[PDB]
């Protein structure tokens, strides 16, 4: 009943093999004649009455802070030899290869690269010269057969044995980035006819961002790899996960704030002028994500708040949450506390709608 | 063959692509820099003179060069 | 000319005047200049049939010097050329392309013209870097014909974001820098005065050469064994100074995570963050009309020429950029990366070429410590 | 050229009075480029980390002291905020 | 700086007022006291606080600069083009989320109430009460025929710390503006108070900028066809002024007075003939829009830029003047360039340029421009080592 | 040297197409420049041919950095 | 070869019956191939025209002089004395 995620639409990029070019290419260089088993999947996903808040949090989560997978080398895998490249040096092919993307499911998997090249001309080695040394045999590829790791010039080689696949997260790492923007939009708000020259230097929305608060959304992202056979499945668990984290996250939050009244190294909560309360609570490590959406639902539960804030300083590298209020620390602490699960709930009910919707 | 020679030859010779460029087409003044007077008034001659164009680049070296 | 003809012609007329004939306007004939260059030829040297050589051969060129130049009356182009064909009063002796003012330096930077490098005012392998990924500029001008183009088409957003790209500041993006933006190899070998190959030189080892201190205070790799190469995985730092093609050199004072980058309603982010005061005093208003035709390139699909003193139109490439289907003026519909919401004014955002400057902020940083070598 | 003077050291800008007596090399200094920061007070300055290990504050224990520097001892170069170095009152040594 | 990565020194942009400096490349050296004695001395003495009022000029050294003032101006402005300059409680309580100052009480605001951006600033500065009043560097005698100014923008009154209204500018919290708001926080509270108020105004600025996004485009420096007619109509009107006195010359009319020879008053009169009538600035202010004009705005505000930018990026650049006169005679007896006839009395053979930066000069108008910065730059070279 | 894997700008993995969209690149230009049809044509003429098309055919979408970082790149095979 | 020269530290100096600008006449490059070039031990896209020596290498810059059988009035006087 009232689904938070409404409507939802899965469109892949594919290969127009029309195009006499395209497909005369692709037939030769990999003899390709159909779309590859990983391809780039854009989702378009409408939602409505939850704060533009939630919505750009799930973005920002599935564009990075989501854990990822990417393939990189072992200390010591570059082997260096007498025939290796000189061109194609370890950095290069370091970062050819961590940036290439992939759909892993058991992160015991290890590839190595040997390439030698005997010809006089120049030899380009692709990601499907990459093989399978060490894990369980892999019934579907994690990655295209078609990148270019490199070339090496006439007689030269280049070996890499520990190929493993490594984890984290995009914000520390872009290799771990996993979502592309393609959309944002408030169907809640008007929009003038930009064309015009009249409101050609605007934003085109017919409410000042300073006073709107569009709560019906469109968000549109696009992931770089998911098996062609099974994208509905992929962005189900993509979906779903980002739920989790951001859920994980917030109960952290509320494992601090249920602990108060024993002493806590972040929420530093202190009476002043006898009838406010402020709020201090300081999480190392973490974003605007969590800081933007902690303070929309407690300005949504408390309409009467004395101040409530947020600043995820870049050189601090943690972010600090203030709230000031008229109540005792005891009466703050449980509205802090309810504002917290609405987000869960909201989340929650977000991550079952999915479920409805991408079957 | 006299092979003392390379020695002051070299110690006389000491004494991307857009830099290796504009190096090798630069015209250095330093006879003029010798007669600088510890630059009294000797910058007068960086200005654009009215026979340069055509010749001599009419646009600032924009510091790649020396100060 | 036909000057000649024209004052034989001018002979008979005032002869005429003197007789009864009152047609002596009949005889005189029109002034007439102009060069035996044509259109064929032209099309012929880019084929490579026709050589400067053979220009020279025929009467087409010569060569001037300085001072042969001052028995020369130049048309400092084909446009004025052609203004005075008629023109009696002012006959020219040759013309010239408005290119050859400027050398390969200055004709990198597109729409030259356009900005006055005068208030662009400067004025007071070893040690070399490799940068992997390099590409032709979007506004391409001559002077890519005979060098090698570095640096990269780097989407820029003139805005304010934050304060941090203020006084010639740049706001770089995290995820620009790690995917290999602006990265390379920084190469420093020993030379004169072992270890094995491939190994981390840390400060205060001994790496025996044919040396063995290195105090250099940034980690080193043994890249060969004239001999003992050290090489730096070098990055783009914060403190690295970036220029576009026209002046504006910059240094990169804040880095972002893809999910901070301000981003349009299509998606579209930008590596740098410009900031608009650099423009308004230095007035480098080629770096806009780059950026104003770089999009409509990149939508096309096409490399353009953007060399000095070629005819341009400013209202034509916001007409170009109307056809594409963007704004008139280039502009986007932006958002906060960081809270989501979308500025009231669209955002002035597209490529535009940059190369880094080879002043690295780590080879000038220095600390010591109460105690050390003395005098 | 070949001229060292006793009195040749005294003048001009690299003399000894100029160079030596006015002005002088220091130790304990550290020299960077500078950026923009809004997030910094006006009367502040961004430090790097590893110039902060670098240089060096001292302080002398004492009664009030040694609580606070406990930490900073204990610390030692392994994490920072720690310490370098330690004189020893009694033994007129570091 | 805790993050490995960083390198740098980093300093607020307010501080470069000190020390003279810009984020191009430019270095400095830092040395931390370790001995009480010089810790003590360094804090109670050289302070930058202390530095706040200069010794040279007794007026302020710091205050905002670009971002800020252009930002202050935003907030501080009564309309925006959406409509009048309001937001709710949720983003007036996100100006102040990162001042680092005690955050002003909302409690007594609802959710869907409006606040002016005076009423924030006024919520930021009764910190310090002042008293301020004058006119703001927005409201220009110059623009006022050419641009509508609202009544409430064209005065500038703050009382006992708030701002009735008016625009704050860099007339107000400008750097180096003698009797800004910053200056009389640090007459009447101290050259501290000066620097937390100069850095709560600037976080203020930047937070308002964070929504209202302020941009500069190529259209922001685009003559509407009837502008560059009149461009054009002021232009020929000079040459042919220009003219007049060149037949007057060729006919032997020009009687030069006592002092001066013909030369010379000649030279002197085109000099006056080819200046820009003053009317220039009205087909630029008519093409621009000034509520959304981001290259005017940064101009009109005084962040950066003056009229004469705008006049030569939009309208012509005008009459090349070296020494205060023409480009005199060098590449030849008679000649100026080689593109020239001996004895050329055209104005373009002197040094006037008809074009503009957006329009594109020609190659011997690009090679006066460049004559006149080669001037400029080796004169401050000299200056300087002068010094 | 090469192509990147992916987009500088966005991430998104240009380089899967990058060898495609080379070869179709160069077979495009040789199509439409055979009405002169020397060894080399001039790169000036070559590069005004557009390529939005071809590009579109690949599947990357209309992104003003992708296409920008797939037809400008460099690559260091041809160059050499 | 050039870069032996290079690699190895020795001067590119010829026999004095001198330091050999490379892409001279003089030089073994001379009229060699970008394939050749390479394999040799060059870059291919390098123009030469500077020295070896001192395991650096060094390029000298074109210097203009005061033309020469030309009779320079200079009205420039003696600033110490006016003589
Ligand atoms: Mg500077
Ligand atoms: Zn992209």
């Amino acid at each position: 009943m009232e689904k938070i995620f409404q409507n939802v639409e899965i469109k892949p990029f594919l290969i127009d093999f029309s195009n006499p070019f395209i497909k005369n290419a692709a037939k030769r260089l990999f003899q390709l004649e159909e779309q590859l088993p990983l391809v780039p999947v854009n989702v378009v996903m409408d939602f409505k009455g939850i704060s533009r808040a939630a919505v750009h949090g799930l973005s920002r989560v599935l564009q990075d802070e989501i854990p990822n997978y990417m393939l990189d080398i072992k200390p010591g895998g570059y082997k260096i030899e007498d025939s290796t490249d000189l061109f194609m040096t370890e950095q290069f092919i370091r970062n050819r290869i961590n940036f290439i993307p992939i759909y892993a499911k058991n992160e015991t998997l290890v590839f190595a690269l040997r390439s030698l090249n005997n010809s006089c001309e120049v030899k380009t080695i692709y990601s499907r010269d990459l093989i399978q040394v060490a894990g369980p045999k892999l019934k579907y590829p994690i990655f295209n057969p078609t990148f270019e790791i490199g070339f090496l010039q006439p007689g030269k080689s280049l070996i890499i044995e520990d190929i493993y696949i490594k984890k984290g997260i995009g914000r520390k790492h872009a290799a771990f980035n996993l979502a592309v923007k393609t959309h944002f939009s408030h169907l809640d708000i008007e929009q003038y006819p930009t064309d015009k020259k009249e409101y050609m230097a605007l934003s085109g929305y017919k409410q000042s961002s300073m006073t709107s608060d569009p709560r019906h959304h469109r968000l549109g992202l696009c992931f770089p790899a998911v098996p062609l056979p099974h994208i509905n499945q992929a962005v189900r668990t993509y979906l779903k996960n980002a739920c989790r984290i951001i859920i994980g996250r917030i109960q952290s939050i509320q494992k601090i704030y249920e602990n108060f009244e024993e002493p806590q190294p972040e929420l530093v909560l202190f009476s002043l002028d006898e009838e406010k309360t402020k709020a201090i609570i300081t999480i190392k490590d973490e974003t605007h994500t969590i800081g933007n959406l902690l303070k929309t639902c407690i300005y949504e539960m408390i309409p009467d708040i004395s101040f409530v804030g947020y600043q995820c300083v870049p050189h601090k590298q943690e972010m600090v949450l203030t709230i000031i209020h008229k109540a005792s620390q005891e009466d703050l602490i449980t509205l802090l506390e309810k504002s917290i699960q609405n987000i869960i709930q909201t989340f929650q009910i977000l991550e079952k709608n999915v479920d409805e919707l991408i079957a | 063959t006299a092979s003392d020679l390379n020695r002051s030859m070299e110690q006389s010779i000491i004494s991307n692509l857009l830099n290796t460029i504009s190096a090798l087409r630069t015209v250095n003044t330093h006879n003029t820099t010798n007669a600088s007077k510890q630059t009294e008034r000797a910058d007068m001659m960086r200005r654009v003179h009215a026979s340069y164009p055509g010749y001599i680049c009419v646009a600032q070296s924009a510091d790649t060069g020396e100060k | 000319n036909n000057i000649e003809k024209y004052n034989q012609a001018c002979y008979k007329a005032a002869e005429a005047r003197k007789k009864g004939d009152k047609d002596w306007e009949k005889h005189k004939i029109p002034f007439i200049q102009n060069t035996r260059f044509t259109s064929q030829m032209a099309k012929d040297i880019l084929a490579g049939t026709l050589t400067l050589e053979d220009l020279v051969a025929q009467g087409i060129c010569e060569f001037i010097t300085p001072e042969e130049a001052e028995n020369c009356l130049v048309a400092f182009s084909i446009i004025e050329l052609r203004k005075h064909k008629h023109d009696v009063t002012r006959r020219f002796t040759h013309v010239d392309v408005p290119q050859a003012i400027l050398g390969l330096a200055a004709l990198v930077s597109p729409y030259a013209n356009c900005t006055q490098p005068a208030r662009v005012t400067y004025e007071t392998d070893m040690n070399r870097f490799f940068q992997f990924y390099n590409e032709m500029p979007l506004v391409k001008t001559i002077a890519h014909n005979y060098v090698i183009p570095n640096g990269l088409n780097t989407i820029v957003a003139y805005m304010i974001y934050g304060g941090y790209n203020q006084e010639d500041s740049v706001i770089v993006s995290q995820s620009f820098i790690d995917r290999g933006g602006f990265a390379g190899t920084f190469y420093r070998e020993e030379k004169v005065e072992f270890v094995p190959v491939g190994t981390v030189v840390k400060k205060g080892d001994i790496i025996i050469g044919k040396s063995v201190m290195y105090g250099f205070d940034e980690p080193a790799v043994v890249d060969a064994v004239g001999l003992m190469r050290l090489r730096y995985e070098r990055n783009l730092n914060i403190g690295d100074k970036m220029s576009s093609r026209s002046g504006n050199k910059g240094i990169a004072a804040l880095a972002l995570p893809t999910s901070d980058m301000p981003f349009t309603e299509d998606g579209l982010q930008p590596d740098l963050i410009v900031n608009p005061h650099s423009h308004p005093s230095r007035m480098t208003n080629g770096q806009m009309i780059e950026t104003t035709v770089g999009l409509a390139n990149a939508l096309q699909g096409v490399v353009t020429d953007g060399t000095a003193f070629l005819p341009i139109n400013v209202q034509l490439l916001s007409e170009r950029l109307a056809q594409e289907g963007l704004r008139f003026n280039g502009c986007q519909k932006m958002f906060n990366g960081q809270t989501g919401e979308y500025f009231d004014a669209a955002i002035f955002i597209g490529p535009t070429y940059h190369q880094r400057l080879q002043k690295f902020v780590l080879d000038d940083r220095y600390a010591v410590a109460s105690y050390g070598p003395t005098d | 050229r070949p001229a060292p003077s006793i009195m040749r050291r005294l003048p001009r800008k690299e003399g000894r009075i100029r160079k030596s007596l006015l002005g002088s090399q220091v130790w304990s200094i550290s020299r960077s480029t500078i950026c923009g920061n809004s997030d910094l007070h006006l009367d502040e300055v961004g430090y790097p980390i590893s110039f902060a290990r670098t240089l060096q504050v001292a302080e002398t224990v004492q009664h009030y002291n040694i609580n606070r520097l406990m930490p900073y001892f204990l610390n030692g170069k392994r994490q920072y905020p720690g310490c370098s170095r330690v004189y020893k009152q009694i033994t007129q040594s570091v | 700086l805790e993050n490995p990565k960083i390198s740098t020194f980093q300093m607020n942009v307010s501080a470069c007022a000190w020390y003279n400096a810009d984020f191009d490349g430019d270095q400095m050296n830092l040395w931390v006291p370790w001995s009480v004695m010089s810790r003590v001395e360094a804090e109670l003495l050289c302070s930058v606080r202390n530095w706040f009022i200069s010794t040279k000029s007794s007026g302020p050294v710091n205050g905002q600069v670009q971002d800020s003032t252009v930002g202050s101006f935003l907030l501080t402005r009564t309309n925006t083009p959406m409509g009048k300059n309001v937001m709710n409680k949720l983003h007036a309580m996100g100006l102040f989320q990162t001042t680092q100052t005690d955050p002003p009480c909302f409690a007594n605001y609802s959710p869907t109430d409006l606040l002016d951006g005076k009423s924030v600033v006024s919520m930021l500065l009764k910190q310090t009460p002042i008293n301020y009043q004058r006119a703001p560097t927005w409201y220009s005698e110059v623009y006022a025929p050419y641009m509508h100014y609202n009544k409430q923008d064209i005065s500038t009154q703050i009382r006992n710390g708030e701002l009735i209204e008016g625009v704050l500018d860099k007339k107000a919290v400008g750097a180096g503006s003698s009797g800004g708001i910053y200056h009389l926080i640090s007459r009447r509270y101290g050259p501290q108070q000066a620097l937390k108020m100069i850095f709560a105004t600037q976080q203020l600025a930047l937070n308002y900028v964070r929504n209202a996004g302020f941009t500069v485009s190529t259209a922001d420096m685009l003559l509407t066809p009837e502008a560059h007619q009149e461009v054009q109509e002021i232009i020929n009107k000079l040459l042919l002024e220009s003219e007049e006195i060149n037949n007057r010359l060729l006919h032997g009319d020009i009687m030069p007075p006592i002092g001066l020879t013909t030369h010379d008053f000649y030279e002197k009169l085109q000099l006056n003939a080819l200046k820009f009538p003053d009317r220039i600035l009205k087909p630029i202010m008519n093409s621009i829009n000034p509520e959304t004009n981001g290259l005017f705005q940064m101009v009109a505000t005084g962040a950066k830029g003056s009229n004469p930018n705008m006049i030569h990026i939009m309208a012509g650049i005008g009459q090349i003047e070296i020494n205060t006169q023409r480009i005199q005679p060098q590449f030849s007896f008679g000649r100026t360039l080689v593109y020239y006839p001996r004895f050329a009395l055209e104005a373009q053979a002197y040094g006037f340029i008809c074009n503009s930066y957006i329009a594109g000069l020609t190659s011997p108008e690009f090679i006066f421009g460049e004559m006149n910065g080669r001037f400029d730059l080796i004169n401050k070279a000299l200056s300087t080592s002068s010094t | 040297m090469l192509i990147p894997v992916v987009c500088f700008t966005c991430g998104f993995p240009i380089g899967t197409y990058a060898a495609i969209f080379d070869k179709a690149r160069t077979e495009y230009i040789k199509t439409k420049m055979d009405g002169t049809l020397p060894q080399n044509i001039p790169l000036d003429a070559s590069l005004q041919i557009e390529l939005k098309d071809l590009i579109t055919a690949l599947g990357i979408p209309m992104r003003v950095c992708c296409r920008t970082h797939l037809i400008t790149t460099l690559d260091y095979r041809k160059y050499y | 070869l050039p870069n032996k020269a290079r690699l190895c530290g020795l001067s590119y100096s010829g026999p004095v019956n001198f330091p050999i600008m490379r892409g001279s006449n003089r030089c073994h490059t001379h009229h060699l191939s970008k394939t050749a070039k390479k394999e040799i031990g060059e870059d291919p896209n390098e123009p030469g025209g500077y020295f070896i020596a001192r395991g650096g290498e060094w390029v000298v810059d074109l210097l203009e002089n005061i033309r020469f059988n030309t009779l320079h009035i200079h009205y420039h006087t003696m600033q110490q004395g006016n003589n």
